[PDB]
């Protein structure tokens, strides 16, 4: 299966998305901005790593390149939309 | 026929109650290269037993509109038991 | 047979997973005087489906033989999630 994932979200679904994965044996990264430095999901990952600037924490996470590349850093191979947020961009698909 | 909606809601868990089939855990096996055969997942075992019912929980005020209110959390008692299940939780203190 | 305890144990929750059949309150409208027939618990729509297991948590420590540890507790992190249940839950700070 693959070796590692990378949750492009936030909140409930989140957790859900690193148990399953927990249970197929597979390793998660997580992303957050920093105003969202003190949300449950990224004590719950592996890896966690920041993301976006100092503002604008919404937008932050409608970002494909920066996603695309903190990925490719963390060596992933697969990337879970969830709901909500770049869950249906093409843009990410085809990135 | 309104529409189709292409990913994963917040209510899949009811059907999870029902079903008793996994549904984040085989979508990432699917998004693997498996087919629905070494899955186990035909179309002559599922048969639904029991009714379920989900509900959400929120910060709006039932009483000012609906408009949702922010401050600190000063007390938190969760439950549980028979037929209860719980998806996402702060924590006492959280803002 | 060894013998027949005639009273309710700590593991009757997991024969309520598969058999979805109240114990307790079945119990205490037993007690009022109600036979099995209004309570709809006959024998032909009584199937098991699916497996479960129950596990306990102490304060046992597994080094220093085994005896009980008191203190007060410092941090408490629960779960959840599909096919769990929990019962009895202490709070922070608890001696």
């Amino acid at each position: 299966m693959f070796s590692k994932v990378l949750v492009a979200n936030r909140g409930e679904i989140a957790i859900r998305a690193f148990r399953a994965a927990y249970e197929l044996g597979v390793g998660t990264v997580a992303v957050y901005p920093y105003e969202d430095r003190n949300s449950q999901h990224r004590l719950k990952a592996d890896e966690s790593y920041q993301i976006g600037d100092i503002g604008h924490p919404v937008h932050a996470y409608l970002s494909v390149d920066e996603i695309v590349a903190t990925a490719r850093r963390a060596g992933a191979d697969a990337i879970y939309p969830g709901y909500g947020f770049l869950s249906e961009n093409p843009d990410l698909a085809a990135a | 026929f309104i529409e189709m909606n292409p990913r994963v809601q917040v209510e899949h868990t009811v059907t999870e109650e029902i079903t008793d089939v996994d549904l984040v855990a085989s979508q990432l096996r699917i998004a693997a290269g498996e087919t629905l055969e070494q899955l186990g997942l035909r179309q002559e075992d599922i048969a639904p037993h029991g009714a379920a019912l989900q509900c959400r929980i929120t910060t709006e005020d039932p009483a000012n509109g609906f408009r949702p209110d922010t401050g600190r959390i000063s007390a938190l008692r969760t439950a549980g038991g028979a037929g209860v299940r719980l998806d996402g939780s702060t924590n006492l203190g959280a803002e």
